[PDB]
């Protein structure tokens, strides 16, 4: 709980438990990926394996947690799915179709499976620091501005809105001595040809609501 | 910059990405969001910000496309 006892820096990349980045494409899904990438860490986290997660899933079958597939969806209402049915399958059982289509999850075997879901306590770095020491954790942001739909590289500081709209996920947090910044490590999932391979860090003192709004409903899976 | 510029930026853009239009009139639209887009990019990176821009696969897209479909966080 003391800041003293977090660590200065995490990266769960790093210690092997990120999967690489994907590509949602032309579908709303992102609260899939934030869910799947969420799970995969905490698993990994738990029990050191690595398994790659099914989106298209959490898209097909969680509709009565409230999720609407391609049309968006929310990681609370997808980790409620996961506890729900007593999983979810991987990725290379139930692949990612960027479409709508009906649930075929009877289709797979269920790999990976939670106790229950957290959100971490509202507007704290600290507790997201504290969070993030266990495992990667799901943030809901606004993502559409211009300058982020074409960030590169380097600590995202923009002036950024928080009307939340794009899930994604936390996976570390350190500090930019170019910028002299301190950051989060944010995984998107626009591919790798979106930012830093795919990331993006993400000023980490931009206030009570975290940059881009992340503080205001972050969650993870418990295991 | 000249169109020629402009025009020669956008068939690479083409190129790399696989973007291709089905209407004329569809392209017209394409060519002058993925100039604005461009400009943009070019005139940020000029204004030392802590992070830079670089052109990608949403280059063809309106802040209101983007949002409306390759996002999806819905509370
Ligand atoms: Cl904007
Ligand atoms: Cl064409």
């Amino acid at each position: 709980v003391l800041p003293s006892e977090l660590p200065a820096g995490v990266d769960w990349r790093s210690r092997g438990c990120v999967t690489p980045v994907k590509d949602q494409r032309d579908c709303g899904s992102c609260w899939a990926f934030s869910t799947t990438g969420a799970l995969e860490g905490a698993h990994c986290a738990k029990t050191g394996k690595l398994v790659s997660l099914s989106e298209q899933e959490l898209m097909d079958c969680s509709r009565a947690e409230g999720n609407q597939s391609c049309s968006g969806g929310e990681m609370n209402d997808a980790f409620q799915y996961v506890l729900d049915s007593g999983g979810i399958c991987s990725e290379d059982a139930y692949p990612y179709l960027a479409r709508d289509e009906e649930c075929r999850a009877q289709s797979c075997e269920k790999v990976v499976k939670i106790l229950g879901f957290k959100d971490v306590p509202r507007r704290s770095e600290a507790a997201m620091k504290a969070a993030l020491a266990k495992s990667p954790v799901s943030i809901a942001i606004e993502a559409d501005q211009m300058p982020f739909q074409f960030y590169h590289e380097g600590v995202f500081d923009a002036s950024c809105g928080t009307d939340l709209d794009h899930g994604v996920l936390l996976v570390g947090y350190g500090t930019d001595k170019e910028s002299k910044k301190d950051f989060w490590i944010m995984k998107n999932s626009w591919g790798t040809g979106w930012g830093r391979d795919g990331y993006m860090y993400m000023a980490m003192h931009k206030g009570e609501e975290g940059q881009c709004g992340l503080l205001l409903d972050a969650s993870f899976p418990v295991m | 910059w000249k169109e020629a510029h402009f025009q020669d930026a956008f068939s690479s853009f083409q190129a790399m990405y696989a973007k291709s239009y089905a209407t004329e009139e569809e392209k017209q639209r394409r060519y002058a969001i993925f100039k604005n887009n461009l400009v943009y990019i070019h005139t940020h990176n000029q204004q030392g910000y802590s992070y830079s821009l670089k052109m990608n696969h949403f280059g063809d897209l309106s802040r209101d496309e983007f949002r409306r479909k390759y996002l999806g966080f819905k509370k």
